[PDB]
């Protein structure tokens, strides 16, 4: 899927994640150490799975 | 001599348009060439809607080609012959498309999108999508992409929301 998609789903750098998940429809793969500290200050955000 | 010089805003580039303008005849290869000129101030962003090749994973018959600026081998975007045509992003606002196909591969088809944009820091008269564009605001709610993942095209929906207020119809608000 990604690979494909390029110029699309893969940004560039962490901010431009959080703020794609926000603003759009959006599943961004982040490290689980950055996703404890984003889903506490953050509500609207949440880690799906393990 | 196709030379379908097209420019301004959001238009269509159709393949078919050598069919429909009587350029070239069914029985003959053709080569046309599509420039894109921009609106000022602008860059293009290719979106491919249709593609579908005749003969597929082969150049030497049928491709297309979004060399940009102007004609030239040096600044070969992409040549596309295979199945699936990726959406490029052009650096002037100048493109110069072209297909060839031969004879036999005549019935190989594409269908793209050019979208003019600028830099981010948008203004009115401009929509900001992400990832460096400055779209019309006429491109919101045009029905296309007119970018990524369709943001353009967004709350563009509005009719009626009740209860037994929307029934007073052929439903039960004659009963
Ligand atoms: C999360 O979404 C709610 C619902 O609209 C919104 O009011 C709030 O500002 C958002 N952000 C937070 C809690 O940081
Ligand atoms: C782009 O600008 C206006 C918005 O100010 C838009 O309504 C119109 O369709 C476009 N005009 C041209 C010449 O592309």
């Amino acid at each position: 899927f990604m690979s494909s998609r390029r110029q699309s789903v893969l940004v560039k750098s962490n901010e431009e994640g959080i703020q794609r998940v926000l603003t759009s429809d959006y599943a961004f793969l982040m490290e689980s150490t950055t996703i404890e500290f984003v889903t506490q200050r953050n509500c609207n955000l949440t880690q799906i799975g393990g | 001599d196709c030379q379908f010089e097209l420019s301004g805003a959001d238009g269509i580039v159709r393949s078919s348009q050598v069919e429909q303008e009587e350029k070239t005849k069914p029985g003959q290869a053709v080569d046309c060439i599509w420039t894109i000129k921009a609106t000022p101030k602008a860059k293009i962003y290719l979106r491919f809607l249709d593609y579908q090749m005749e003969h597929s994973n082969e150049c030497k018959r049928n491709f297309v080609a979004v060399y940009d600026g102007s004609s030239a081998i040096e600044n070969l975007k992409a040549k596309f012959c295979s199945t699936v045509a990726n959406d490029v992003m052009l650096k002037t606002g100048v493109g110069v498309i072209r297909m060839w196909a031969d004879e036999g591969s005549r019935l190989s088809r594409f269908r793209m999108l050019f979208t003019s944009f600028v830099e981010p820091p948008c203004t009115s008269s401009t929509f900001f999508c992400h990832s460096n564009m400055c779209i019309n605001n006429s491109l919101v709610c045009n029905g296309v992409q007119n970018c990524a993942y369709p943001w353009d095209e967004n709350h563009c929906k509005e009719k009626k929301k009740a209860g037994l207020f929307e029934q007073i119809t052929k439903t039960h608000g004659t009963i």
